């Protein structure tokens, strides 16, 4: 039936469906097909097609984290001893209702995270998290000044895309390069980030330049931000600056070429421990430091 | 020591306000966004009153509406306000026959004229009023009195000089001059009768008016048997004191804090710079008395409500304070 099919056909979607909450309801669908009744029959091929989808994954990490939690409440439905068909029925509903979530949080973080942008302050922006931009255009709509500074962010060109996405609003906006960001801490009141993951440790996993981001705003003493929506928690302990997960290069040396076409290759995966984060945002709630752990210690009861 | 009775004299320095005061009463006017009567009101539930009386004539209809609107008219408050409705502009003592011909004066009783803000605490005041009033039985009333801003050299409407016991705090004369603004007198003619019994004489003119009173059962008697008295403190207090009845004393009290009377626009002006600034400490804008304000506090003086919007790319200054559901533009100062 395949769920690496149904994730390709969200192209020209996206914004809405959330990348793991659309990973998530294609779970939902695949399990609700070849009846949910039997354990052993759809749990061992609810694995190997996560397992599958790990395999076809280039550069992404928070389709495992979405896995899991989704594993978790299916456990947790019949932990009750329940009837073996009104907890299917349920089990089968929270995956529409799991979407609607979403929308549900981010009405809330929207209200509660406008508030730490205090009455005129320049901001420095770095990455794009649908939580972090729906925080600034919420303040837009509620009328607040907020002056915004754009990270030249080098993967997919990521500092045009976000620049453009400020255009559309009415929030006048410049280009600094990564490079110079050091230059900027003085002239800029907070710097913002966007994670595409946050450690058991309590540190974040970034983009190809946000641990740089936070040293240098841990030597100006200027306060560094992350915000996101509560899903993207793995049990991961990434022990060292450079070691994760990778399906590509972990800083690979060329030999002599004169045509010219290796040379790109650097980490664009990077880790920051868990001293540069300020404050740390979600719908769970504002909390920050040891709050994470205590999140997937409650998750995995382990 | 319990139960104190208060009046307080509107309708008294209109048109002293010359553009204004023309479909609206005196005391209805904003010092900071917020009615001048209600600072008078803080004053008196700060100090302890139980029963409150008001003077409205002229426009006393809109007076009458606004304590029906009030936070007072409601059971739970300390205080219940009564309206004196009396002819249309009429002098202080007129209206001090007329309350003594109803007669509702017990014991010690309060007298303000016009509209004060201050933060001296008026427990300590009560209590030296009731310590000089045991010293002797002949004594009448209490003023207030504040240190000026060194000099009163842009002080002209208030050019006030007393002179007063070291000892006693007694005052001994009052008097007006026209000095800085019109250079035409310099005299100025002291009565020698009271010479050996002060001995320390101090004379000031570096003192700010009050025109807050605590005053005996006496003074209603004394307005109705002496009907010539038209004033309250340019004839009457130099009255009482030139042996009109012989052993009558009255006080002056001295105090370090904050304390000035609102009476013309430029002193209006100062005072209202003073509350912007942090000089009447407890009297601040982020407080919010008036229930319906939701001012808050920002760095450098400048003032806040809620629901404040404002343009990208606009500079605000030092001591500035802007009101509930405010739009600004781009480009301002």
């Amino acid at each position: 039936f395949n769920i690496t099919e149904t994730y390709l056909r969200f192209l020209e979607e996206d914004t809405e469906m959330t990348m793991p909450i659309a990973a998530i309801e294609a779970l939902v669908t695949l399990l609700r097909i070849k009846t949910p009744e039997t354990a052993a029959e759809m749990i061992n091929t609810i694995k190997s097609s996560t397992e599958e989808l790990i395999k076809s994954i280039p550069n992404s990490v928070s389709l495992r984290a979405g896995c899991d939690i989704f594993m978790r409440f299916v456990l947790r439905n019949l932990h009750l001893y329940g009837d073996w068909e009104n907890c299917k029925q349920h089990l089968i509903e929270n995956g529409q209702l799991f979407v609607s979530r979403a929308k549900k949080s981010r009405n809330k973080i929207a209200e509660i995270g406008v508030d730490f942008i205090a009455d005129d302050d320049i901001i420095l922006v770095h990455g794009y998290s649908r939580a972090v931009f729906s925080l600034l255009n919420h303040a837009a709509n509620k009328f607040i000044r907020f002056r915004c500074v754009v990270t030249e962010s080098r993967p997919s060109k990521q500092g045009n895309q976000l620049y453009t996405l400020l255009e559309q609003k009415g929030i006048p906006v410049t280009l600094i390069v990564d490079s110079a960001v050091g230059a900027v801490i003085d002239k800029v009141d907070k710097v913002f980030v966007g994670a595409e993951g946050v450690a058991e440790s309590g540190g974040i996993i970034n983009l190809v330049g946000t641990y740089s981001v936070g040293v240098l705003a841990h030597n100006a003493r200027k306060p560094f931000y992350v915000v996101t929506e509560s899903h993207k928690f793995v049990r991961m302990f990434p022990l060292s600056s450079d070691d994760l997960p990778m399906a590509g290069p972990p800083l690979d040396f060329t030999r002599r070429t004169d045509d010219l076409e290796d040379a790109l290759r650097g980490p664009t995966i990077d880790y920051t421990a868990q001293e540069y984060i300020t404050a740390l945002i979600t719908d769970l709630g504002v909390l920050t430091p040891s709050a994470v752990s205590e999140e997937l210690i409650k998750m995995w009861y382990d | 020591e319990d139960r104190l009775q208060a009046v307080v004299l509107t309708d008294s320095y209109e048109t002293r306000f010359m553009p204004l005061t023309a479909v609206k009463p005196r005391c209805l006017l904003p010092l900071a966004n917020v009615p001048l009567i209600e600072y008078t009101l803080e004053f008196l539930a700060k100090a302890g009153v139980h029963e409150v009386f008001l003077i409205c004539s002229s426009h006393a209809n809109q007076i009458n509406d606004y304590i029906e609107n009030s936070k007072w008219n409601l059971p739970w408050s300390p205080f219940k306000i009564t309206t004196i409705m009396s002819p249309e502009a009429r002098c202080t003592g007129d209206v001090m026959r007329d309350l003594d011909n109803r007669g509702i004066i017990t014991g010690d009783f309060i007298l303000v004229s016009g509209d004060v803000l201050t933060n001296i605490d008026f427990s300590k005041m009560l209590e030296f009023h009731k310590k000089m009033h045991l010293q002797d039985k002949d004594h009448i009333s209490t003023m207030c009195l504040s240190k000026a801003s060194t000099y009163p050299k842009t002080r002209t409407i208030e050019p006030a000089a007393f002179v007063l016991d070291k000892s006693t705090s007694r005052c001994i004369y009052y008097q007006d001059l026209p000095l800085p603004s019109s250079r035409e007198k310099t005299s100025i003619q002291i009565d020698p009768e009271l010479l050996d019994n002060v001995d320390e004489f101090v004379i000031r003119n570096d003192l700010i008016d009050c025109r807050i009173d605590i005053c005996t059962s006496h003074v209603p008697l004394i307005f109705q048997e002496n009907f010539d008295y038209q004033s309250l403190r340019t004839d009457f207090v130099k009255g009482v004191i030139s042996s009109d009845i012989l052993g009558k004393h009255i006080y002056a009290y001295l105090t370090d804090e904050y304390a000035v009377r609102v009476e013309s626009w430029q002193t209006y002006d100062t005072i209202s710079q003073d509350f912007l600034g942090r000089w009447c400490y407890p009297l601040v804008l982020d407080s919010n008395i008036q229930d319906d304000q939701t001012y808050s506090y920002e760095s450098r003086h400048i003032y806040k409500e809620k629901d404040v919007v404002l343009a990208q790319s606009c500079k605000i200054g030092k001591c500035t304070a802007i009101g509930s559901g405010t739009k600004i533009g781009e480009g301002t100062k």
